[PDB]
């Protein structure tokens, strides 16, 4: 309507004065955006989007025409007016992206695109602009974004689409992203803003395609790079400073699990101080509380901790003792158990473990097979089988040569076997924490006999292989590892 | 909160000059405070012996070590 | 007191069951279709130690041997040495 | 002037003045466990992984 | 008889009590392949909508209608198994999709009636089947994955364990998920703790005090599933101790049919042993825990409890 | 007779005609068998130890030297003349498994 008329007038066009008036209208569009936060023109924002597109076109025309490169007569006015108009338009776009607590998709996308084009033209005709716009975006927040409890960190509209079409494509912005947040964390008010918007950086960092990821390449936004590939060590320094500040400031439970997962998978190749992350991981693994949701960070904590031992040989005292402590039915019911059991494989693949350790672990996992869901059962049958396979000095715990009887013996030995079978007791204690001290070698697996008396045909077939003689060694745990209820449904239907 | 405490304890239980210099490269005073807070007393005593020793060996190192 | 080290039994390369407790040259000989001197030349062009067993030769070396033996004219093997 | 080192299915006797591979015992099936010399410097024993 | 909505509208325009006779006459006219197969589909869908819809009529006026529909389903199922199995498979797919769309907001007492109809109708003792085994693992996931924080879902799991207890009364197998369900429901009853934190239960708002008479005239099983599981949000103590005695009765029934033959029953029942000993320690009168403790002491003195003979094989020729 | 080393002993070393070495676990205990009791103990190591050897009466200012590798590249030299006190130490990055002296 009126915005479209002003757009047409500015496009047809004292042309500088007319453009300034149009820019004043597009800056009063901030008050219009406040009214949109009240009500987006009967919930539509079509006129607002049209005005934003008009402002973008006008900014493009202004960047093509008026500049501050050459100076002569009235150059101060004729350049500074255009520069201030461009700055005011960029500020209006930033404030529209900033104060919009209301979920305005079209307006937010228009603001993001206008900021993109303005940043490009601003480089080419003037990093500081990025400071201002990341301040606007990190002041943006909504309730659907803040404190994601089920999965994910932040369901922002604006900042997340800013990343999925702006951040993961250009490595030059990526270096000027991390290098500014150090300066932004040196600012106290904006540091407090970051620590309040802690999850926004998690939604920014879960995207796997940072500049340190050498597996793929990224294109370039500005046609002139201001030395964005200066040092990979300085890029990792920016990364690690931002991450140490973030981990020290204002954490929570779901974001703790998320940060620890991304710290296992993506952060360590992008990192530089594994001793700092080592102490952070010792705190994350030794964190023991009565909270039923905070009692399960040891899983990926010990995962990343073992990655850190493999990179550099540190130490964790009573290591397999803490393993025996943490092996819980909560691990049977959480969903990180597949990667935890991969960790359990590279844990128990050592050649210095003994009969007591293996008997304790096989027996505890036998009690968990007595009480565990069946996809977890087809996950953990390989461990019993192949671990009994790699250590055959414990195999007596499946059959006793003195307890098996035969007709070709003396009645004296028959009576001796009868009184010993009456004398037999169960000496295993689940409450002893030392696996070397647990006497799990004398106890067989009637729970594995129950697993032979399971209900599912595939689980019963696996336990019938367990009852059959162990003929082979390679079992392909990766194939027999990741199955679910829905996956078993699809497989049995197929 | 981001200390290096377990690493200080491991190195001062089992002396390695490489771990000593690699953890001594830090200079952040909050890390210094939190480490010596969650540090053992006798381990801190032998650490201060080692600190005087390394200050005397390379006095140029004593700059960031004068605050430790 | 844990020590972590870096083996395989009978295995599958080019659809032939090949033993892992034997020398690698004669393992690539008992690969069907190819023989002694061809096997020796493939291990030479793959730059592996001929005194290794087939439980050795990690998987990137193994796929290098497969790539070289399945593109022979592209790995300095002459047409008169070709079958 | 010589010393034996166990390895993957192989014992390697190195020299001392040269520090080079002098002898390679590789007649084994699996990885050797122990390698010990006699009191008279001629006969060595190699514990294997077959028992 | 050609469409679900059409057949339902016909039965409703008739009369839901006489719709049994109406559908019986329609089936008789049809029998006097395709028509009867579509009739089976629309009739199973209509009885499932009846079980979703109403329970207000008592056992003199609704359950005879429902059993007449069950008997005409028995005739059509003794005549037809192919299209019936196809219909049960499609019901599996649609109910798994409902589970995915809503974890708990898209479950149905009609689906419960469907699982009971399957468990009574089909060959129960089979190992592998196109209907039974997908329905068995569907009941398994239905039990294990629901967020137990209400007596309606508690009773759903209880009658689910009842159906699988018939399943393993005839077929005689074992469910570690039902073991976990017993421990979970007992910890949710006695959360009110120091000795059980390994179960990972959900909510701490329901419990069990010492205010129950638990007499013979006190509430037995008597499960009015569309009445009790829809009216248990108003929560008196007699319904709570009733559903406790129901899950205990299904526990002991499953024991006496299959778990005595289970070789691992001692360590199967050891958490249940500690749980029920805590029950008797806190309440000091409970006759059914006392008798179940007596039965499991008899089973732990009668069971061999010797190391097995898994690596005992004949020498090869 | 027995001598109890609670953590798993991994190497037995007859250093003196009267003394031996329990080389296992994070520490290592040097015993005297003629007195049938541990003469000294040294828990100077980070990881559980894996190797210990001894050399005596050779071209050195220290007559008796005791090398002990503990699975970090870390080999440490003590001396029974100075009651098994730390005298030197080398660190190789890879986890050391064995060590030997000429």
């Amino acid at each position: 309507m009126v915005l479209l008329i002003s757009e047409i007038k500015d496009i047809a066009k004292k042309q500088y004065n007319s453009i300034i008036k149009l820019i004043n209208e597009l800056v009063i569009p901030e008050n219009v955006t406040q009214l949109e936060e009240d009500e987006t023109e009967k919930n539509l924002r079509f006129l607002v989007m049209s005005l934003f597109q008009i402002f973008r076109k006008l900014f493009s025309r202004g960047d093509l025409t008026l500049p501050s490169s050459k100076k002569s007569t009235l150059e101060k006015e004729q350049f500074v007016n255009w520069c201030r108009k461009v700055y005011e338009a960029f500020k209006t776009k930033l404030l529209a992206i900033i104060s919009d607590i209301p979920f305005e998709t079209s307006l937010g996308l228009d603001s993001l695109d206008v900021y993109l084009q303005l940043a490009e033209l601003e480089s080419t005709h003037f990093n500081k602009t990025f400071r201002k716009l990341i301040i606007a975006l990190w002041s943006s927040n909504m309730g659907e974004i803040e404190d994601v409890k089920s999965s994910g960190a932040s369901e922002n509209l604006i900042i997340v689409e800013f990343t999925e079409k702006y951040y993961t494509k250009f490595a030059d912005i990526q270096y000027y992203f991390q290098s500014e947040f150090n300066q932004l964390l040196e600012d106290p008010a904006y540091q407090d803003l970051l620590l309040k918007n802690v999850g926004k950086w998690l939604a920014l960092v879960n995207h796997d395609k940072h500049c340190s990821s050498v597996d793929a390449d990224l294109e370039i936004f500005v046609p002139n790079p201001p030395q964005a590939i200066e040092n990979e060590s300085k890029f990792k320094s920016n990364f690690e400073k931002n991450w140490l500040s973030l981990l020290n400031g204002q954490l929570s439970l779901q974001q703790y699990k998320s940060i620890l997962l991304i710290l296992h998978k993506r952060i360590i190749p992008h990192f530089h101080t594994p001793t700092k992350l080592m102490d952070f991981l010792t705190d994350s693994y030794n964190l023991q509380s009565s909270n039923k949701n905070a009692g399960v960070v040891p899983i990926l904590a010990l995962n990343g901790l073992f990655e850190l031992m493999k990179r550099f040989n540190l130490e964790y005292p009573n290591f397999y003792m803490k393993l025996y402590q943490i092996i819980n039915p909560d691990l049977m019911h959480v969903k990180y158990r597949a990667r935890f059991f991969r960790l359990m494989d590279v844990f128990l693949s050592s050649t210095h473990l003994s009969a007591h350790l293996v008997a304790s672990f096989i027996k505890k996992l036998a009690r968990l097979t007595l009480e565990s869901p069946p996809s977890a059962i087809v996950t953990v049958i390989p461990f019993i089988y192949n671990l009994i396979r790699k250590h055959p000095n414990c195999m007596i715990m499946l059959h006793n040569p003195a307890f098996i009887s035969n007709p070709f013996q003396t009645p004296d030995q028959v009576a001796n076997l009868k009184t010993l079978k009456e004398n037999y007791v169960d000496p295993f204690d689940v409450h002893e924490s030392d696996p070397e001290l647990t006497h799990a070698l004398d106890s067989s697996l009637w729970e594995l006999a129950s697993l032979m008396e399971h209900y599912h045909p595939n689980v019963a077939t696996l336990a019938k292989i367990f009852a059959q003689p162990f003929k082979k060694l390679s079992y392909n745990m990766e194939d027999f590892l990741d199955w679910n209820y829905d996956s078993l449904l699809n497989a049995e239907s197929s | 909160t981001g200390t290096v405490t377990v690493i200080l304890s491991q190195a001062l239980q089992s002396n390695d000059h490489s771990l000593l210099e690699t953890v001594l490269n830090n200079r952040d005073e909050r890390v210094i405070r939190d480490t010596i807070f969650r540090l053992k007393p006798a381990l801190a005593v032998i650490l201060l012996e080692r600190l005087a020793e390394r200050i005397a060996r390379q006095t140029h190192r004593q700059g960031p070590l004068n605050v430790w | 007191s844990l020590v972590v080290q870096e083996f395989q039994h009978i295995l599958r390369l080019l659809n032939t069951n090949v033993d892992g407790n034997i020398k690698i040259v004669y393992a690539l000989t008992t690969i069907k279709g190819v023989g002694r001197r061809y096997s020796n030349l493939v291990c030479k062009k793959a730059d592996v130690d001929l005194h290794k067993r087939a439980g050795e030769l990690t998987q990137e070396e193994l796929e290098r041997i497969v790539q070289i033996m399945q593109n022979p004219t592209h790995y300095k093997i002459p047409a008169w040495f070709l079958n | 002037h010589d010393f034996a080192v166990t390895s993957s299915t192989r014992v390697q006797i190195f020299s001392s003045r040269t520090r080079q591979v002098i002898k390679t015992f590789s007649r084994f099936k699996d990885v050797v466990y122990s390698a010990s010399f006699r009191s008279d410097g001629k006969l060595l024993c190699a514990g294997d992984a077959t028992g | 008889r050609t469409h679900d909505a059409l057949l339902d509208q016909v039965k409703k325009l008739d009369l839901d009590d006489h719709p049994k006779i109406v559908k019986n006459i329609i089936k008789a006219y049809q029998p006097k392949k395709e028509k009867l197969g579509k009739f089976t589909a629309v009739l199973l869908r209509h009885i499932i909508f009846l079980s979703n819809q109403n329970y207000l009529k008592n056992v003199q006026s609704f359950k005879r209608t429902q059993n007449a529909l069950i008997s005409i389903l028995k005739s059509l199922s003794e005549k037809y198994n192919r299209e019936l199995s196809e219909e049960c498979r499609d019901y599996i797919n649609e109910m798994q999709a409902r589970y995915k769309k809503n974890h708990f907001d898209a479950l149905s007492n009609g689906d419960l009636v469907f699982f009971s109809i399957i468990g009574i109708l089909f060959s129960t003792s089979d190992q592998y089947h196109l209907v039974i085994t997908p329905a068995l693992i569907l009941m398994s996931q239905f039990l294990e994955q629901i967020k137990f924080n209400s007596l309606k879902r508690i009773a759903f799991g209880a009658v689910l364990v009842r159906i699988v207890s018939q399943y393993q009364r005839i077929s005689k197998r074992y469910i570690p998920e039902v073991v976990y369900f017993f421990q979970k429901i007992l910890l949710t009853f006695i959360v009110e703790p120091l000795d059980f934190e390994n179960i990972r239960l959900d909510s701490y708002e329901l419990g069990l005090p010492l205010d129950v008479d638990f007499t013979k005239k006190r509430s037995t099983i008597i499960p009015l599933h569309t009445l009790s599981t829809m009216d248990t949000e108003a929560h008196p103590v007699d319904q709570c101790v009733s559903v406790l005695l129901n899950v205990m009765e299904s526990l002991d029934a499953t024991i006496s049919t299959v778990w005595k033959s289970l070789p691992a029953f001692n360590e199967i029942i050891l958490p249940i042993q500690q749980l029920l000993s805590a029950y008797t320690s806190k309440y000091s009168d409970f006759e059914k825990p006392r008798n179940i403790l007596n039965k499991v002491e008899k089973l732990t003195k009668f069971t061999e409890h010797i190391p097995l003979a898994l690596q005992n094989h004949k020498p090869v020729s | 007779y027995s001598l109890n080393h609670d953590q798993p002993v991994e190497n037995v070393i007859a250093v003196s005609p009267t003394q031996i070495v329990s080389c296992g676990g994070n520490n290592f205990k040097v015993w005297d068998l003629t007195s049938n009791k541990k003469l000294y103990e040294r828990g100077n190591f980070n990881k559980a130890v894996t190797c210990l050897d001894y050399v005596e009466n050779f071209d050195s200012p220290m007559q008796s030297a005791l090398i002990a590798s503990s699975l970090d590249g870390h080999v440490k030299v003590f001396d029974p003349l100075d009651n098994f006190q730390v005298k030197f130490g080398w660190k190789f990055s890879g986890p050391v498994l064995s060590c030997a002296v000429s």
